[PDB]
């Protein structure tokens, strides 16, 4: 799970040239997949 | 207390504006400097004098 | 965390409070902008009558 | 002699010193010790904020047209007095050849970094025994395929030929000549999508182009002199294994290609359908 | 600055909240109401400078 | 947006309120001014909030991300 | 006009402004982070030794 | 004044040229150095200058 | 009867492109007889500006 | 977080919900706490689960 | 509030009247200059670069990009770039190694501290691999706004 592309949550995770244009969508602008590692906040 | 003379009040329709503080303090102590004239440079972002 | 509304309005438990003494205006601790009368121009207190006029 | 100088803390001195730049001031610091050691740095971003020679040469470009606080005649007095130095230098050839490109590549609407590609192959050589002429058709359509080729845009020598026809044989000497002078100083799976972009098909028939393209060129069957063919006819079977008229009499002239050779494509594939079909 | 006023000098005292804070009798030479606008410091470096721009 | 919590003048919760008092406007086909007054907002820093606040939350929310 | 008569400067600060009831005439209020940027020197004398030590 | 203004002195015949330090090469600081205005007239100077002395 | 227009499509879609791109109303000979604030970039800061 | 409503709403948001406090005295700030990082004895941890269903 | 300033209610600023959001971008791409090699999105290391900066490269990733949801300060690096010249004797002459660097990194604006939000990668107008970024800030009204 490295990339997004679309509406899809086609996990991608690239490495180089595996249909950027995702399977199930025909987008190619590859949106990047916010992280899994935790975050802290501040409610004040 | 009381306060003597009576006041004015109601609700009223305002809008913030863009123009804050924290985009205008600026100060520079012996910062960098310019090549062709051997100057403090411009620039707010840049640092400048 | 425990917190106090100093500083910061989270901590509240307040949320309105309301005060009011002579309501008579005894005290003469105001007076009143007016135009033709101070009594006809401005509404009575709720509090007037827990005291003599 | 070679003047140079290399910063050193003259109170630490236990290595080409771990110093540091303090860019919000001007100063570098032996950042070990603590000491300054040179005040007053000079920028290095704004001035690139504030707003191409090589291909251009060691000579010096000049875009000289006509102003505003002068009079149209005396912009046309400019016009005709500017043209006194236009057989000095072989730069004169150099825009001239730069500009014939630019012309060429703009007209076959190639990216800026072609471009650049091509002013960079022909800056090359630009000036041998070895170029001897050639009517300057073969130098600059193998420079422009040079560059364009290794921007990893792989154009076809029949739209080369269409575009500037340099009849096939001389282009292919000069582009020989090119390789081994690159060679001294020192891509068919690209073709598709220009193809099926030329007869508008979505993203699953290129996919599958790409796939049957690798895997007939993994095995066998060279078969075709220049297999741009067999790979146009990859296509064709994967349209026959869809369900969209796209006929190769239309195909044929569609790609400046024979239709014989497609049928025999077709047979060649007929009987080696096995391991063609991902899913 | 136009006329023999608006470069005045100050003694400094460090106030939390970053904006610049002054008297309001002193604003009308400033010429400057409180609607945005901005002022400029001048730090002096020296015994002599010091002495000479809190005497004049 | 949503609804805010808690009227800036006076602090009092609001938010549970907000569609109740949207229903009570939809089926009762009541009047919103005495809608507020039985919804139980007496003070009327507190009232200008429902009275005023707009809900672009929905309008971001017909989007389809993901 | 733009290098010689006038020219950048060095040791100088920008902000906006605000009125204050509470700052006689000669006053100034300046923030922590203005202060914290701005410098000035001094000699070290023996009258100012510990105070300058301290500082440091 | 014979000493330092004379009429044939007026006529340029012998040209200085300027240091670096007065038309630096801008260094243009994405990977190139742009170099300037001055130092481009200049090379035109001396083009000119060798191209009249050829054809003479 | 066909190289030619290929530049030729260069050419015109350039002098449109660059024209409102930049706000100076003539093609790429440094603006002669023109005009500059023709093309001024959308203000978005609020719907109603 | 994946939905439109961003961050630090959510943050703040959350951080005006009233909570029960009857029996706040029983426990002591974090400030003069003995511990470190919120102790029983000291905090309350509070979790939240959503899905678009 | 003499001279048309105001006075305004803490409390109300605590509850959230007036707050705001703040979003600005970044955009970086390759380039090429070749002889078609480019330049690189990877993550500078120590003895890769020439004279880059304090910036603690460690909020990149493999890729030489940040990862979204995480906060950065104000000296933060976003973006890692690197010097793809040749010709320069790149990694064998008028420099140790210290790779082929001369790194091109594009420090976050000196003040401002948001949480990196929506970054996106896709090729530009002709193909090459082109960067926007969008970093979010909140800011709570403070002594001198102006309203
Ligand atoms: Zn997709
Ligand atoms: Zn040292
Ligand atoms: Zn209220
Ligand atoms: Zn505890």
């Amino acid at each position: 799970l490295k990339y997004i592309c679309a509406e899809c949550s086609s996990k991608l995770s690239l490495s180089r040239t595996d249909a950027v244009r995702c399977k199930d969508c025909g987008h190619r602008i590859l949106l990047k997949a916010r992280t899994k590692r935790l975050v802290q906040f501040e409610a004040r | 207390k009381k306060l003597m003379a009576q006041i004015f009040f109601g609700p009223t329709y305002y809008q913030r504006l863009r123009h804050m503080v924290d985009d205008k303090i600026h100060a520079r102590a012996r910062g960098p400097m310019q090549v062709l004239t051997r100057q403090p440079v411009e620039g707010r972002s840049r640092d400048g004098g | 965390k425990k917190g106090i509304a100093k500083e910061h309005a989270k901590w509240g438990p307040a949320a309105a409070i309301e005060f009011e003494y002579d309501p008579w205006n005894k005290l003469k601790h105001t007076d009143y902008w007016y135009e033709q009368d101070s009594a006809k121009e401005w509404p009575q207190s709720k509090n007037c009558e827990y005291e003599d006029p | 002699p070679n003047l140079n100088i290399v910063l050193t803390c003259p109170e630490c001195k236990v290595y080409p010193p771990k110093i540091v730049e303090r860019f919000s001031e001007g100063d570098v610091v032996c950042a070990l010790c603590g000491l300054v050691l040179s005040d007053k740095l000079v920028d290095t971003r704004s001035e690139w904020r504030t707003f191409n020679p090589l291909l251009d040469g060691n000579n010096l470009s000049t875009r000289i047209g006509k102003g505003e606080t002068t009079d149209m005649r005396f912009t046309k007095e400019l016009n005709k007095a500017q043209g006194k130095n236009v057989m000095d230098k072989k730069d004169n050839e150099v825009q001239a050849a730069f500009a014939k490109i630019t012309m060429l590549c703009d007209a076959a609407e190639l990216p800026k970094i072609v471009k650049d590609c091509a002013k960079e192959a022909y800056k090359l050589c630009h000036d041998e025994k070895t170029l001897k002429g050639k009517s300057m058709e073969s130098i600059m359509a193998a420079s422009i395929l040079i560059g364009c080729r290794r921007a990893e845009v792989a154009r076809t020598f029949k739209e080369i030929q269409s575009l500037i026809h340099v009849k096939t044989k001389e282009f292919g000497k000069t582009l020989n000549i090119m390789k081994n002078i690159l060679r001294g100083k020192s891509q068919n799976l690209t073709y598709i999508p220009r193809f099926c972009s030329h007869l508008g098909l979505p993203m699953q028939v290129t996919t599958s182009a790409e796939y049957t393209a690798k895997k007939c060129k993994e095995i066998k069957e060279i078969a075709g002199k220049s297999p741009i063919t067999i790979a146009v006819v990859s296509i064709y079977l994967n349209i026959l294994l869809f369900q969209i008229p796209i006929t190769a009499a239309k195909v044929g002239q569609t790609l400046q290609v024979t239709e014989g050779t497609i049928k025999s494509g077709y047979k060649i594939l007929y009987e080696h359908r096995d391991k063609l079909v991902d899913p | 600055s136009l006329h023999k006023m608006s470069m005045m000098a100050h003694r400094v005292k460090v106030i939390p909240y970053s904006t610049f804070r002054l008297n309001l009798s002193v604003t009308s030479p400033y010429n400057a109401d409180f609607d945005g606008d901005e002022m400029n410091l001048h730090v002096p470096q020296s015994e002599e400078t010091r002495a000479e721009l809190s005497q004049l | 947006m949503i609804v805010p919590v808690r009227c800036f003048s006076c602090g009092k919760v609001v938010g549970d309120k907000w569609e109740s008092y949207l229903n009570l406007l939809q089926e009762d086909e009541l009047d919103e001014g005495t809608a507020l007054s039985r919804l139980g907002l007496k003070r009327y820093c507190c009232r200008r909030m429902i009275l005023t606040h707009v809900d672009l939350i929905e309008k971001f929310l017909r989007y389809n991300p993901l | 006009r733009g290098n010689l008569m006038g020219k950048r400067v060095d040791f100088s600060a920008r902000t906006v402004i605000s009125g204050d009831p509470n700052l006689e005439l000669d006053q100034v209020g300046v923030p922590k982070s203005i202060a914290k940027t701005l410098t000035y020197p001094e000699v070290v004398t023996p009258y100012n030794i510990d105070r300058l030590t301290q500082l440091v | 004044n014979e000493v330092f203004s004379r009429p044939e002195w007026m006529i340029l015949t012998c040209l200085p040229v300027p240091p670096p330090p007065v038309r630096p090469s801008i260094s243009f600081n994405e990977s190139q150095r742009g170099e300037d205005d001055l130092t481009f007239k200049l090379a035109d100077i001396l083009k000119a200058n060798i191209s009249l002395e050829t054809l003479e | 009867f066909n190289m030619k227009l290929a530049i030729n499509a260069k050419t015109i879609t350039s002098g449109l492109k660059y024209a409102l791109a930049t706000g100076n109303w003539g093609e790429q000979k440094k603006a002669m007889s023109s005009r500059a604030g023709v093309s001024q970039v959308l203000n978005r800061y609020t719907y109603s500006s | 977080n994946t939905t439109v409503l961003a961050d630090e709403f959510i943050a703040h948001r959350l951080g005006l919900i009233p909570l029960q406090s009857m029996d706040i005295e029983q426990l002591e700030y974090s400030r003069d706490c003995f511990c470190e990082d919120h102790c029983d004895k000291c905090s309350v941890v509070l979790t939240l689960q959503a899905f678009g269903e | 509030n003499q001279e048309d300033s105001m006075i305004m209610n803490q409390s109300s600023i605590d509850r959230g009247l007036f707050r705001s959001l703040f979003f600005r971008s970044y955009m970086d791409q390759e380039k090429k200059y070749g002889m078609s090699i480019t330049e690189t999105f990877e993550k500078p290391q120590r003895t890769n670069t020439l004279r880059m900066k304090h910036g603690t490269y460690d909020k990149l990733d493999d890729d030489g990009l940040i990862a979204p949801g995480v906060r950065v300060s104000g000296e933060d690096v976003i973006i890692g770039k690197t010097t793809p010249i040749s010709p320069d004797e790149e990694e064998l002459g008028q420099r140790t190694a210290y790779h082929s660097k001369r790194d091109a990194s594009t420090p976050l604006r000196s003040t401002e501290n948001g949480i990196v939000d929506q970054v996106l990668v896709t090729t530009n107008q002709d193909g090459l691999k082109f960067v926007k970024v969008r970093v979010r800030t909140t800011k709570i009204p403070q002594i001198g706004d102006k309203f």
